[PDB]
RNA sequence: UCUGGUGACUAUAGCAAGGAGGUCACACCUGUUCCCAUGCCGAACACAGAAGUUAAGCUCCUUAGCGUCGAUGGUAGUCGAACUUACGUUCCGCUAGAGUAGAACGUUGCCAGGC
RNA sequence: CUGGGGCGGUCGCCUCCUAAAAGGUAACGGAGGCGCUCAAAGGUUCCCUCAGAAUGGUUGGAAAUCAUUCAUAGAGUGUAA
RNA sequence: UUAUUGGAGGUAGAGCACUGUUUGGACGAGGGGCCGGUUACCGAAUUCAGACAAACUCCGAAUGCCAAUUAAUU
């Protein structure tokens, strides 16, 4: 579809980030271990608890106070989690388009949103006490989004 | 009634260079006195705790540039 | 997209931070190490004149086999000390390049200690 | 009524007065202008009086620019005080001109209206002035 | 933030003087330092 | 486009520059393609009349000594008070 | 001369763009069995490899587009001298910053290999 | 001490400006700080490199966090400059 | 004391590359006229041109300062 001059020159995915979000812990410290348990249930890696970088006002924040979580999937764990998210997400979402018409930042990023609906696709709503959301970005070797549109069409719902 | 609130000053510290370029020095003499590092040390020159530059051996002293905008001091041997 | 940086230009930033307290002075010369992917190199340098003195290699025909990539590195360390034994078999300074003192760099240094050098 | 909104230091040394104009001595924005011939301070009340007398003669026709802004504060000690108990409070804001500096520029009007409008302004400044064109050649 | 004295077990006298504050380290701290009476290192404990 | 020039000698002092400007002359230099740095003299009144008939940006065939050079005008320093030109730089083009 | 390793030099050495180059060197690349490793990830680091590729790094050409360098001439300032009290003038030395012409797509020491 | 004296204010130490391209240099001249802290915020050996801006993205107080391109330190450096 | 060499340092002057100040003109994003939007207005950002500084400097003198020469005069 692009007529590549050499087979080494072809676009491919590189890394997927499973960064969750804030989870502002003024009193959600027990939920934070459960939010870590939610990511440890969603993905097969203990996520890096990303702490804050400032102490800004009008917010429950200071130097420290770990306010995030992220796990990086690169190899076969990225290859296995991408196949199950191709099937057990869109049937669990039931949307029209599914992600967006254009969500890249000029580089080829997916940046799909989540609102705790396809989350816990293994266990039912038994222990969950609050809603949440994940952010699944797709880092790839595409130069621009138009070349990435040929990559996003393969097993995608643009 | 009027008054002011500015009368304070510190005692001045006698900074700057102490030996000249081309001059023979003895092996422990202070070359330059500074806050921070306006001039780096070069050959046979030590750098003190309060950033004072001093000579290791006795010889003649040369000031010389280091990069684009950096300066250093060296002491060379034969007199 | 995603940009991979080459490993060699990151090494030289690490190498220049190392070689700032370290030099060869012709009483105590410097040997540095360069490994590419398939060979191991070694070279004695006096930094005061900028003149090198000795050299050994993995791709040299005198030492050329397919042992381990590590037993290869040992034979280089035995090789460089013999030419260092001709003159200046005194203490030297080991320049680790920009590498971790581990594995193939480490096996080169152990072979140089066990064959006459005094570092 | 021109004055800066905030200044880092309220009490400053007075500016150096001898010399010539550092720059800003060619008309660029308009067609005609008024340049200075001697040296003085201009204290931000003069350029309010001069700008008003400029404006009402042109009947709100073309545009008018001011090339001078009063940046420097000056102080004054109150009435009947002995010397030296600190430096007094501010009084006003001055700008320093030297021979060469353009003071006002007008445009969008005929030449003989511009001469008369600038003549009325010139009787309100403390400096000798002169009418100039837009230089070329 | 107080003055504090380290003393040897058998070095004879009380030489080294350091500082600490009581709120961060209320315990009796101890180090290995040099007393030249024995020409070695010995445990020195806060009195 | 037929202006005339006179080559200055070495090391003009301060006095003989302002004595040269109290006449109708203005100091100048020529440089550029195929030439070297030569410092010259030009009448002010003649220079204005040539500019006002060929424009600001035109070609002037001025003569230095014997030969004549096709020359454009690069820059000029102007005295805004007392309105006289005080320096002119000439650029050869071919 | 070509390639590589390693030093010296204020980017004239940089940045960007365009075009060619390879199993000799270099690198992507293959793999995680072993030393070793990731606040998670054999990505990185380390090790074991040599199927694949010049696409990228890299190297060689092309360009003055950005950055850098930059005279001559004039001017501002000023040491000394001479008149004067003018927001000064005159003489003689020194001589900027800005701007213009122009330079420039590196120069070079040591060793090994390939010539 | 004091532009008479009194009333007022100040008296030791650190850093800038005045200070006239070495150093030094006054005024009741202009601006600010100190009368500590740290058992690691010390020593050594190995790794790493920012704020900010732009662009995408559930919570989005606009900016918290995540990815991406630039970004001469503009970040940070116990405490004033 | 002078001649010749070498060096330290940031004044005068200039300049806007940082920090602050400021005048016009454009550009578009936002609120914003409206009937959510136009248009007007607002503030912020980015650019073109042009100005200011003792506690601003990408630059940077003259003079003075420190020294060394079997130099020359004292
Ligand atoms: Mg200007
Ligand atoms: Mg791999
Ligand atoms: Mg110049
Ligand atoms: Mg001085
Ligand atoms: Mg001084
Ligand atoms: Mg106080
Ligand atoms: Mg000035
Ligand atoms: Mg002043
Ligand atoms: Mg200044």
């Amino acid at each position: 579809k692009f007529n590549y001059s050499s087979v080494m020159e072809v676009p491919k995915i590189d890394k997927i980030v499973v960064n969750m979000g804030v989870g502002d812990a003024v009193q959600n410290s027990k939920v934070l271990d459960n939010a870590v348990e939610e990511l440890e249930l969603i993905t097969g890696q203990k996520p890096l608890v990303t702490k804050a970088k400032k102490s800004i006002a009008t917010f429950r924040l200071r130097e420290g106070m770990p306010i995030g979580a992220k796990v990086t999937l690169r190899g076969e764990r990225m290859y296995e989690f991408l196949d199950k998210l191709i099937s057990v997400s869109l049937p669990r979402v039931r949307d029209f388009q599914g992600v967006s018409k254009k969500a890249f930042d000029g580089r080829g990023n997916y940046t799909l949103g989540v609102k705790e609906q396809l989350i816990f696709p293994e266990i039912d709503y038994d222990k969950v006490s609050k809603v949440r959301g994940m952010d699944i970005v797709i880092v790839t070797t595409a130069n621009t989004d138009e070349e990435a549109r040929e990559l996003l069409a393969n097993f995608g719902m643009p | 009634v009027s008054s002011t609130k500015n009368g304070r000053d510190s005692e001045s510290k006698r900074l700057g260079a102490k030996r000249a370029d081309g001059q023979f020095v003895t092996g422990g003499s202070i070359l330059y006195r500074q806050r921070g590092t306006k001039i780096y040390p070069g050959e046979n020159v030590g750098r003190g705790g309060d950033d004072t530059l001093f000579a290791k051996i006795d010889g003649v002293v040369k000031f010389e540039r280091k990069g684009r905008d950096k300066k250093q001091v060296s002491v060379y041997a034969v007199a | 997209m995603i940009s991979k940086i080459d490993k060699n230009k990151v090494r030289l930033k690490r190498h220049a931070r190392v070689r700032t307290n370290l030099s060869g002075t012709a009483e105590k010369p410097r040997l540095n190490v360069y490994r590419s992917n398939k060979h191991i190199y070694a070279q004695i340098i006096d930094d005061n004149k900028g003149v090198t003195l000795a050299q050994a290699s993995s791709k040299d025909s005198d030492i050329a086999t397919t042992a381990t990539k590590v037993e290869l590195a040992t034979k280089v360390g035995e090789a460089i000390a013999k030419k260092a034994a001709d003159k200046g078999i005194k203490e030297i300074v080991f320049d680790r390049g920009g590498y971790l003192y581990h594995g193939r760099v480490k096996a080169l240094a152990e072979a140089a200690r066990e064959s006459g050098l005094e570092f | 009524m021109l004055l800066p909104k905030r200044v880092k230091y309220r009490r400053q040394h007075r500016p150096k007065t001898t010399g010539r104009s550092k720059g800003g001595n060619y008309v660029t924005f308009g067609e005609f202008g008024l340049q200075a011939t001697t040296t003085s301070w201009i204290t931000s009340r003069q350029i309010e009086s001069a700008r008003i007398a400029m404006t009402r003669y042109m009947k709100r026709g073309g545009k008018v620019w001011i090339k001078i802004f009063p940046h420097t504060p000056y102080t004054k000690k109150p009435l009947e005080v002995r010397m030296g108990a600190g430096k007094g409070a501010v009084e006003g804001w001055i700008a320093v001109v030297k021979p060469g500096r353009i003071l006002f520029e007008v445009a969008g009007v005929s030449e003989e209206v511009a001469r008369e409008a600038l003549r009325l302004a010139s009787h309100k400044l403390p400096v000798k002035t002169k009418f100039v064109k837009r230089e070329e050649l | 933030r107080v003055n504090v004295t380290l003393a040897c077990t058998e070095c004879g006298d009380r030489n080294y003087i350091t500082t600490k504050n009581k709120r961060n380290n209320p315990e009796r701290i101890e180090m290995k330092k040099y007393c030249p009476r024995l020409n070695k290192y010995t445990l020195h404990r806060e009195t | 486009a037929s202006l005339k020039s006179i080559i200055r000698q070495g090391k003009q002092t301060r006095s003989d520059l302002k004595q040269l400007r109290k006449s109708g002359k203005v100091p100048a230099v020529v440089y550029g393609y195929g030439t070297k740095n030569v410092s010259v003299k030009v009448d002010e009144v003649e220079f204005i009349k040539v500019i006002r008939e060929v424009g600001r940006n035109g070609v002037i065939e001025l003569g230095v000594g014997s030969k004549t050079i096709k020359v454009m005008v690069a820059d000029y320093q102007f005295d805004p008070l007392k309105n006289q030109i005080t320096h002119i730089d000439f650029l050869a083009i071919n």
